[PDB]
Order: structure tokens, then sequence, then C-alpha cells
RNA sequence: CGCGGGGUGGAGCAGCCUGGUAGCUCGUCGGGCUCAUAACCCGAAGGUCGUCGGUUCAAAUCCGGCCCCCGCAACCA
RNA sequence: AAAUG
RNA sequence: GGGGGGAACCUGGGGAACUGAAACAUCUCAGUACCCAGAGGAGAGGAAAGAGAAAUCGACUCCCUGAGUAGCGGCGAGCGA
RNA sequence: UGCCCGGUGCCGGAAGGUCAAGGGGAGGGGUGCAAGCCCCGAACCGAAGCCCCGGUGAACGGCGGCCGUAACUAUAACGGU
RNA sequence: UGGUGUUGGCUCUUGGUCGCGCCUGCGUAGGAUAGGUGGGAGCAGGCGCCGGUGAAAUACCACCCUGGCGCGGCUGGGGGCCUAACCCUCGGAUGGGGGGACAGCGCUUGGCGGGCAGUUUGACUGGGGCGGUCGCCUCCUAAAAGGUAACGGAGGCGCCCAAAGGUCCCCUCAGGCGGGACGGAAAUCCGCCGGAGAGCGCAAGGGUAGAAGGGGGCCUGACUGCGAGGCCUGCAAGCCGAGCAGGGGCGAAAGCCGGGCCUAGUGAACCGGUGGUCCCGUGUGGAAGGGCCAU
């Protein structure tokens, strides 16, 4: 239970039962009243934000949502499994909490928000390598990547050709 | 600590304890040693 | 048929007391080979609750032997400790090539953290859904590889809940000395009981039995 | 608005029985951190380097050049 | 009280066991009385000749015991200490059991 | 005078708690498409990580002093 | 579908 | 027959807070103050579906003890058979 | 009388998620010589409320930052992030 | 807002729950419809193994699921129609209308609830507020015993080691100048020179190579009953501790060991929880609940 006067962007805390992270913090003490802490937050899983204000007293409740680096191993059910390339533990993350679970790859290294040994956000890198196993040798054509997902690519990019794809736009960002 | 953790020792089927501190992760995954019980004298001793 | 005169050896209504199903579990199994005594138990949890899955091993007082081929994939003289431990197969990122391409003649697979990286990176999907991959919880990763390898021979077996919410695990051989298996059972229960997911509402072990590799499964009181 | 203002509760160290003083077995003769003084005749020292009498007697402070300093206890003869 | 500190209510109640609710278990209590003082009177001391004397009194159940020398005289009591039982074995009374 | 955050390729932002990894978009130069220019396609170069110290086996990262930076306050008289 | 000199 | 009055005392129906806890809320103050109904020279209570450990006592009330005990208690303040 | 429904409010959602008495009794325990008597007690069924999906601005309210760029300069209609 | 009371007729219809038993689970590919998962080399015919298949393999047994019907008991959800409680009404009625077992109201449940109530909203402080600070360790200030202030100067901690602990035996550093294949400027090697500048997990200090440092073999005294005698001290705590007993570890033995080179790594009581113990156990026995030891 940390108060507010002691916040800093980056500090993660539990508010309204949810997980946030102060991203804006500004001590406010005008007039002779008591001081006030006016911050802005971001949910750890959803992007939702919310600026709020607190008095000098009011305590918050710090959380421990450290971000280790996990690793994909294999699919299973409507879930996919990773591993902390550190302590090699096994995490069965439900497809929802794996941002861009598709456009991923059974063996790629991504990032997760460990909150009590259970990722609530699993992001890959902005762009990853993937072997297109589809597309007609026919310009801006659709191409099924090895991970089953499909992407728009140019011509020259043909079956077997490994390319790059921004995991945020699933757009062809060049070849391997 | 967490990776640390508290723990005691049981005389093997019975009572008494020592209560030391294992250390998770590092040399862990169970652990027993020889130590003297309030009753009778010296035996093994498991965690729990 | 043949199990009929074999199934009468079970009181479908009764509740045994381990021991009760011990003298019995031997009269239950009869085959042209030593049957391994299996154990099953419907634990009260939800698979879908990522947290509550149960992954843990246990070193048994009796039963379990080198009836397993363990592979130690490591770097350094770890190999020396491993090989001296009883590491049927030894060799780091060169043996990954064996397994990666065809090879597959073992059961367990221990490894060292230092070379562990490459393992799951290039072996994930293969032995991954096979449960063979090294996992801390299921203690098959690390550096004290010695005891580790040396132990998968004495009596330490894993047991991870399935998706239906049940867990099974061989507690020993059928021609086992009476009070050994019966004792070897409590060892298995006391460890699985000792692993209750903090938020598991209701009663845990809901249905626990004592079967034989081939046939009859006498349900018992897991507090006997 | 500073970054200091701290310290630790003094510990009161040093010789606590000087040469020629009569003690009883038990009296801690010296409190010190390192081994500024070393055990001597009938003078065991403790975990924290605390020299203490081992027998009823007097205290003597033998200075041994580069060999350090000693505190013995010649029992009452 | 005071300072606003913690009195010295920091020290704990090892006095474990000091109160259930129906109350106190009604059980028989024993009164000392060292033979050292029956020596006062010479006849047949009975727990009453005692109360009335100036020792024991209504406390009920008497347990002659302790220090002092015994005396040639019958001592009716509800109990005796191993030691006085002895000092009286030097010739006297031992009307234990007692009570109807 | 304090209050918090910020100085990373040419520009604008990641990376910093969880020390071993420079991530992105535009720009730049090379080459194609055009008569040519854009666009577009192919490929490449570029970061003392503000500086000066310290800690570490090692630091963009941890630690301190400075330098600029942005925003907040300065009330009762 | 597709800007300009 | 009833109705209204009566200084206190009485029973019953309701029922506070300041206080104390060196804040405060449980607790306390206290079923007190007070309000209302009734009773009468008194009122209540009163002949065991009681007590409680004694082969026990024997309606009820009232004084003294038991007793600041047994207990109760943010086991605090303090309340208290 | 512009734009923003992510946050709060109100409105609308016969499914889901958590849901209290109560129902239910696997099974357990204390006693009894026994009938019994008495206690715990899991699966599962249990509203509204909250979560969750949508709506909503004359509902509480909110309405960006740093660079570059034009025939001298300036400035920036323009572009970058 | 659920459950019940007041609360009643008559029907219509659907589930859900477990107990058991029988089914059931259909993309490539595999002489084929692969629910998982643990067993598994066996269970005139066959089956699997083995080979091929795929993410997974195949029998036979398990457990248990998805969804399905079957009886056994157990619980619910609504749809209507009614009239006589209850409600509203009607040129004034033991009656007629309307609503209707709903609502209203009684006990109980969960929730919303500044409409209202009681209160709380820390101290230090070159005025207060804002800032900063609040316990513990190290150094200075601190004036050569101890102690000693300031919103004086400067740093640390809330841990950590199953070896970084016992014991027994061994070994001696950092640097510097040569000298040497890959080799920085210190990777490893050799020669001198080098008393400590190295190291001792972490701050600083004292300490220390006649080890507190490094290495190895056995071990766990990171003992239980105790604790003379002291340090420090307002209380409470904190710290040292020889020796005895039990029972051990190491050593030939002398001996050494009741954690860690030492000073931080912390939290009174209360209230509860877990073992243990048999101490009390409201007439008796026994339970309920306590107590003591341990955590
Ligand atoms: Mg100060
Ligand atoms: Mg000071
Ligand atoms: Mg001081
Ligand atoms: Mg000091
Ligand atoms: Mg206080
Ligand atoms: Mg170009
Ligand atoms: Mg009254
Ligand atoms: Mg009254
Ligand atoms: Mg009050
Ligand atoms: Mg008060
Ligand atoms: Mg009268
Ligand atoms: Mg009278
Ligand atoms: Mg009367
Ligand atoms: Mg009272
Ligand atoms: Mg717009
Ligand atoms: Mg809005
Ligand atoms: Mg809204
Ligand atoms: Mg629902
Ligand atoms: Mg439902
Ligand atoms: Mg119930
Ligand atoms: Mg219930
Ligand atoms: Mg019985
Ligand atoms: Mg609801
Ligand atoms: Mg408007
Ligand atoms: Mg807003
Ligand atoms: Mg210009
Ligand atoms: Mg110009
Ligand atoms: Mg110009
Ligand atoms: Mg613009
Ligand atoms: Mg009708
Ligand atoms: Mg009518
Ligand atoms: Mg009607
Ligand atoms: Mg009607
Ligand atoms: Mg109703
Ligand atoms: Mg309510
Ligand atoms: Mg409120
Ligand atoms: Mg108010
Ligand atoms: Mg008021
Ligand atoms: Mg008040
Ligand atoms: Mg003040
Ligand atoms: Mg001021
Ligand atoms: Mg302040
Ligand atoms: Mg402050
Ligand atoms: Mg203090
Ligand atoms: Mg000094
Ligand atoms: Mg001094
Ligand atoms: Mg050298
Ligand atoms: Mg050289
Ligand atoms: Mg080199
Ligand atoms: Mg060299
Ligand atoms: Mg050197
Ligand atoms: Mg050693
Ligand atoms: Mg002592
Ligand atoms: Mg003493
Ligand atoms: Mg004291
Ligand atoms: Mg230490
Ligand atoms: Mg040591
Ligand atoms: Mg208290
Ligand atoms: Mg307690
Ligand atoms: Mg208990
Ligand atoms: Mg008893
Ligand atoms: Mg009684
Ligand atoms: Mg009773
Ligand atoms: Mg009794
Ligand atoms: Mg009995
Ligand atoms: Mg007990």
């Amino acid at each position: 239970m940390i108060s507010v006067t002691d916040l800093r962007p980056g500090t993660k805390v539990k508010m309204d039962g949810g997980l946030w992270e102060c991203v804006e913090y500004q001590h406010q003490k005008l007039g002779r009243g008591g001081a006030k802490v006016v911050a802005k937050f971001k949910n750890l899983e959803t992007g939702a934000t919310v600026e709020r204000t607190f008095n000098s007293g009011e305590k918050l409740e710090d959380i421990y949502v450290e971000t280790r680096e996990l690793q994909y191993l294999y699919p299973e059910g409507e879930e996919m499994v990773f591993m902390d390339l550190e302590t090699y533990e096994q995490f069965a993350v439900p497809r929802s909490r794996v941002v861009g679970a598709e456009f991923f790859k059974e063996g790629m290294t991504a990032l997760g928000d460990m909150y009590e040994g259970q990722p609530i956000k699993v992001t890959p890198p902005t762009v990853v390598e993937l072997k297109v196993v589809d597309t007609p040798p026919g310009g801006s054509k659709p191409a099924t990547l090895e991970t089953g997902a499909v992407v728009q690519v140019p011509l020259f990019v043909e079956p077997g050709e490994v390319i790059k794809v921004d995991t945020r736009t699933g757009e062809y960002v060049g070849r391997a | 600590v967490r990776i640390k953790l508290l723990l005691e020792c049981t005389e093997c089927k019975r009572r008494n304890y020592a209560t030391e501190k294992n250390k998770r992760n590092t040399p862990n995954k169970l652990e027993l040693r020889k130590y003297c019980p309030w009753c009778r004298k010296h035996t093994v001793h498991r965690e729990v | 048929k043949r199990y009929r005169a074999l199934l009468e050896k079970v009181d479908p209504n009764k509740v045994y007391t381990i021991d009760e199903a011990a003298r019995l579990v031997k009269e239950l199994a009869t085959a042209k080979f030593d049957e391994t005594v299996e154990v099953h138990a419907k634990l009260g949890i939800d698979p879908r609750r990522s947290d509550q899955n149960v992954r843990g091993t246990v070193s048994l007082p009796h039963g379990l032997g080198k009836q397993v081929r363990v592979l130690a994939i490591a770097k350094g003289e770890k190999i020396k400790e491993a090989e001296e431990a009883g590491a049927d197969y030894v060799g780091g990122e060169e043996i990954i090539q064996k397994i990666l391409d065809g090879w597959m003649d073992f059961d367990a697979v221990v490894a060292t953290p230092d070379v562990m990286g490459a393992v799951g990176s290039k072996l994930g999907r293969i032995l991954g859904p096979r449960g063979l991959l090294p996992n801390p919880k299921a203690g098959t990763v690390g550096f004290n590889i010695g005891e580790i390898i040396r132990e998968i021979k004495a009596g330490r077996i894993e047991f991870r809940n399935d998706k239906t919410g049940a867990i099974h695990a061989p507690v020993g051989k059928a021609s086992f000395p009476p009070e050994k298996l019966a004792d070897n059972i409590r060892a298995f229960i006391r460890a699985l009981e000792a692993h209750k997911p903090e938020g598991a509402k209701g009663t845990f072990l809901r249905s626990v039995y004592v079967t034989t590799t081939m046939g009859p499964s006498v349900r018992i009181n897991p507090h006997s | 608005s500073t970054r200091n203002g701290r310290d630790s509760q003094a510990k009161r160290l040093g010789v606590k029985r000087y040469e020629g003083q009569v003690v009883r077995a038990g009296n801690i003769l010296v409190r010190q951190r390192g081994t500024r003084f070393k055990p001597g005749k009938n003078v065991g020292m403790g975990r924290d380097f605390t020299l203490f009498a081992l027998v009823d007697g007097v205290v003597e402070f033998q200075d041994r050049g580069r060999l350090g300093r000693y505190v013995h206890v010649r029992p009452l003869a | 009280f005071e300072g606003g500190r913690s009195t010295t209510l920091m020290r704990l109640p090892k006095r474990g066991m000091q109160g259930q609710v129906p109350g106190e278990i009604k059980r028989p209590r024993y009164q000392g009385v060292n033979l050292k003082d029956l020596a006062r009177f010479e006849g047949e001391v009975t727990p009453e000749l005692l109360v009335r004397a100036g020792l024991l009194k209504k406390g009920y159940r008497l347990k002659i015991l302790g220090e002092g020398e015994a005396k040639p005289l019958k001592v009716v009591a509800h109990a005796f200490s191993k030691s006085a039982l002895e000092k009286l074995k030097a010739a006297g009374g031992e009307p234990v059991l007692l009570e109807a």
C-alpha cells in the first residue's frame, strides 16, 4: 500500500480491482489547501486510460507486474504455451491475453506482463520473420503465412519465401 | 523472502521440529538432515 | 470374455482402505507380464483456470526403476556428472540433432539451464505436447543433474492433471510385496494433496482408485 | 530538504576492565569490532570478538609489538 | 496508565487458562497446616478442632503436612504429605480416606 | 526557490524497474518503374545513448554532480 | 486504379 | 365502576448525549436523564417445570457476607454476578 | 450551439462470470449396548447488485506535443512523427 | 431483491443435479470416425507391438470429459384460466363491477444508499502549509573513556547462503618487470620482485595471510535440558557467555562445534491458525472449548 505523493510514471498499482500504471504524475499544491496528486493511468491488459486525482494521504496498493521475456513452444486447445527463457517455467496463456497470437510462430520470443506468475499481455516484436507457404505466383496478393494467418504482399514474394510482417498491422514490411 | 521461505523438521512419522529456512529455486526440491528430538535422541528429519 | 470372473473380484458399492485394495489389487491383475499398478483421482479444480493445473513430481519409498531411458542434454563436465549418474544418452546441442531428426528411444529428458535455451527453442513443438520438455515444476531442468538423473531410477515420477480434471500415475509393479504398493500409494496421495491450487473451491480428491495395468480399478478412500 | 540526517545508535565499545582490576569469571573485559585486543591467559573471546574472563583474577595488558595486544587474567595466587 | 505509549501491557498473559464461561470448576481445595502447629493441642485433632482453633477454616478439606515434629495423637484429615505421613509414622494417626 | 518527468541514428518516439539484446516511423545515399518527377518497388549507411564520476565480470540501463529540457506550483497576511 | 512538368 | 391531583418512593412501556476510552466506532456514561401508563401507602416479587453438586436446600422480598470473587471485555477503558 | 461514449451517471440487454439466505446430502465426526439423539459438511440448484455487451452530450465531463518547409527575409497554406 | 407468512382453485409446459449403466466424440494422412490423459507388450480367429501416418496411435485396462437416452431419489423455470382471500371502486352493498393470489403488509436475505447520522482526517518543522523527514547499520561532527544536538556532511538495510555452516588437512594475495602459440591492457603458463595495497556475498568501519582468505574429506552443534558471570540499560528489550547433562560431528589427539570475520537484514501485547501434548474438561463418563510446547 504505497500512497500517492510517492508515485512516479511506471509505478504499477491496483485500482478499481484492475491493473494500471501511472504514466502521468503531477503534484499539485495551489492555494493554502492540502496537496493533491493528479495522475493519468493505463490498464495493463486493455489500453483504456483514466486521469484521476488524490489527496496527500490516500494510499494506493502497489502491484508486482514485472515483464520477463517468454517464449512460444506449442498450441493446445484454444490456448498457446510460452516459457520464461529465464526460469523456464511453463505458462498456458489463453488466446485472448496473447496480443497478435496469430502472426506469431511456434518458437518465437515475445514479451509478457507477469502478474503473479501468469501473463496478462503477450506481445511479439513490431515485425517478425515468417515463411509464406501460400500465394499465387500471380501483385498485391494474399499470402498465408506458416502460422495460418494471411497477409497482403507484393508480387515477387512467392510460396516458400520468408518475409517480414509488422505484428501490429500484419502488413508486409519486406522480405527476409 | 519468497524464494526463501520458512520451514521446520519432523522426526520421521512424528512430532518435534527444528524450523530452519530452505531456499526454494537453488538447492531445494525437498531436503532432510540429521538432528536431535526432544524425545529419545538423534534421527533423520524431513521438512513439511 | 474373461474379465467377468475377473470383475467379480470387486465390490462395486464398497469403499476400501488402500491396504484392503492392496491384497486385492494383486488378485485383480493377472497377465502374461508384470502389470504396473495405476492410480487415478478426479481432483476438484477447473482446467480453464490456468493457475489450478497440477504439475508436480514425487520421490517414492518403493517402486519405480531404471525402466526409463533418460537423456541429459548439457554443456561442460555436467556430462561427467550425468553419465556417472546413469545418463543413457549424453550430449548437448549435437544430440538435439538426433532427436530433431527422427531419433526417439527414451522416456525422460533432463537438461541444464545453460544449454536449456536452444532446447525448447528448437524442440518446443516436438517433445512439447509430449510433456518431455524440461520444466522446473516437473523438476527435469537444472544443474544438480546428478541427483536428478540418479533419482528418476529410484522412484520419482511426475503427474500433471489432464484437461478433464483428472490425474493418473503408476505407483508400482503388480507382483509388489503387499504393504509396499499400499505404502507407495499414500506417498503419491500425500504429495498430490500437498499440491492444492489456493482457490480450489469444494472438496479436492473426489474420486481416487487403485487399478492394475490390465483391468480392474477398485475405488478407495484416499484417507486410508 | 536534505538527503541525510541519519546515524546508528552508539554501541559503547572499548576496554571495560582495566589492568589491575579484579574480575570474576564471566566479566566481559573488552567490547570491540575487529580484534583490537586479543585473548590471553584465562581469556576466551566471543562471537562478536568480545574478550571475557575465564577465571577469577586480575587483568594484564600485554603489548606484543607487531604481534598485537593481549589481555590476560592472572588468577588470584 | 500513560505516556500514551503502551503502559507495560507489552508483557504477555502466559497466565494461560483463566476463565471459561459457565465459570469456575467446583472442585475440592486443600488447606496446608504443618504438623508443626497441631503441636499446639494434644488430643484428637479433627478438621474443625482446627477451623475453630485458628487455622484452615471453612477452606474445607484439610491436609496436615510439612515441617515440625509430630506428636503422639490421632489426626483425622483429608490428606497427608508424604513427609508428615512419615513423621506421624513415628507413632500417631493416619485417618486418610475420610468423607461419606 | 522547490515538484515531477525528459536529453537515443537527420526528425519524432520505443528500449532503462526486470543490467549482457539498439526497436520504429519518416529522412538520407545506391538501384530499378517513367521521357522525366513524384509515388511506388529493391537494397544500404548512419546512434560518444547530454556530459563527468562511481558500482559491476559487463551498463543506454544502477549510482551519484553538473549542463541544458518540459511542465507544476509561489498560499495566510 | 493511376499526380505533375 | 372509571375520568383528575399527589413531594419523593414503585412498577411497566419507551429511552438519549455530553462524557470515559487521554482520537474513535464496539464498549462506556446507562436502561441513567427524560417522556408516557398505571399503582398505592407503599410498589414489585412470591410457593419451584428453582437452585446446583451438597445422602443437599426448600416461596418472596430486604440488610450483611460471599465479592471486586466467578466471570465479562476493541480481554482496552471498564462492567460485574 | 461543433467534436470525444475509453472513465463516471442514467437507459436498454430472458446468454455468460462472481452471487446471500435457503434447498440439497456424497462424506465426515461426538456420544449410546443398541435403536437412536446431536453436530460439521462437498457436487449441484438459489435474486438483486457488480462484471460483461450495447446506448446515451441542452447526462459528470474532455477537446494534444515536438521537428521541417515558400522568389531576401520573415511566416507557414504544406508535410513528418 | 430472493425465501417464507397472510396465500387459494384448475390445468399447460420445460429443464437442471447429481448416483449408476449404455452411447458419443468424422479436415490431410494413414487398407480407417484418433475426446483427453496415465498405464501398455501384450489382450480352425484376430488384435497391437514393430514399419508407415500425424501435433498426437492405434489393442486391452484406467480415470474423466462433450453431448445423448434409460430407469432410482432429488431440486427448479415459467404459460395461461379462475375466484373466494388482499387492494380499488359502485344511484349506500350479507350485493355488483375491476385488479387478483399479483401487489400491500409481517419475519428473514444480499445489495444500492452524503437523502441523514456519528466520526477520522499523524508528528517533527528557525510561523503554518507544500517539500523533506519518521525504525535499523557505518563514518564524520563528537572537543584522544562512554555518551552528545541541528530541516549539519556522506553512504547503507528490511536481505542472503545447504554451503557462504561444523570439524580436520592442506594452500597464500593484489599488483609490478621480464618471458611466452591463438592470445586486450589482467583469459592459461614460467621466473623472479611484492607483507599486504587482494580478498573476506552487500554500505562503511574496526578486523585479518602465526586467516577471518582459497581448496578438499567427512558432516550438520543452523543441537535439546541448562546457564555461573557480565555488557548495555529508565522500563522493555538487545549482546557476550565459561561450565554441567543428553545425545552427536570432526580430529590420532589436544581439542573444536548450541550458524555465518564482526557491527543492519527488523516488529511488544492482543486476536486467531497449524501441528504436538496430555494439563482443565461446569453432577458422572465423554465430548465442546481452553491451557502448555512448538511454529
Ligand atoms: Mg534529524
Ligand atoms: Mg542529528
Ligand atoms: Mg548519534
Ligand atoms: Mg556511529
Ligand atoms: Mg502511538
Ligand atoms: Mg532513391
Ligand atoms: Mg422499563
Ligand atoms: Mg422506564
Ligand atoms: Mg457517542
Ligand atoms: Mg473520549
Ligand atoms: Mg405489599
Ligand atoms: Mg409497612
Ligand atoms: Mg403485591
Ligand atoms: Mg451496564
Ligand atoms: Mg476527427
Ligand atoms: Mg464520453
Ligand atoms: Mg459512458
Ligand atoms: Mg447468470
Ligand atoms: Mg447459469
Ligand atoms: Mg445448508
Ligand atoms: Mg448453503
Ligand atoms: Mg461408538
Ligand atoms: Mg443477476
Ligand atoms: Mg455542446
Ligand atoms: Mg473525462
Ligand atoms: Mg523559407
Ligand atoms: Mg529560405
Ligand atoms: Mg525567401
Ligand atoms: Mg499538418
Ligand atoms: Mg384474469
Ligand atoms: Mg366488494
Ligand atoms: Mg373480484
Ligand atoms: Mg376479476
Ligand atoms: Mg405478495
Ligand atoms: Mg438490508
Ligand atoms: Mg458513503
Ligand atoms: Mg457527515
Ligand atoms: Mg446530532
Ligand atoms: Mg461522541
Ligand atoms: Mg504541527
Ligand atoms: Mg515554514
Ligand atoms: Mg507534509
Ligand atoms: Mg509530506
Ligand atoms: Mg528503537
Ligand atoms: Mg571520537
Ligand atoms: Mg568519546
Ligand atoms: Mg601476479
Ligand atoms: Mg606478460
Ligand atoms: Mg588475451
Ligand atoms: Mg599475454
Ligand atoms: Mg595484473
Ligand atoms: Mg569443509
Ligand atoms: Mg543464562
Ligand atoms: Mg546472571
Ligand atoms: Mg532490562
Ligand atoms: Mg551475518
Ligand atoms: Mg566460514
Ligand atoms: Mg488491544
Ligand atoms: Mg492464542
Ligand atoms: Mg488449535
Ligand atoms: Mg479428565
Ligand atoms: Mg453448575
Ligand atoms: Mg453439564
Ligand atoms: Mg461433565
Ligand atoms: Mg461411558
Ligand atoms: Mg489442544
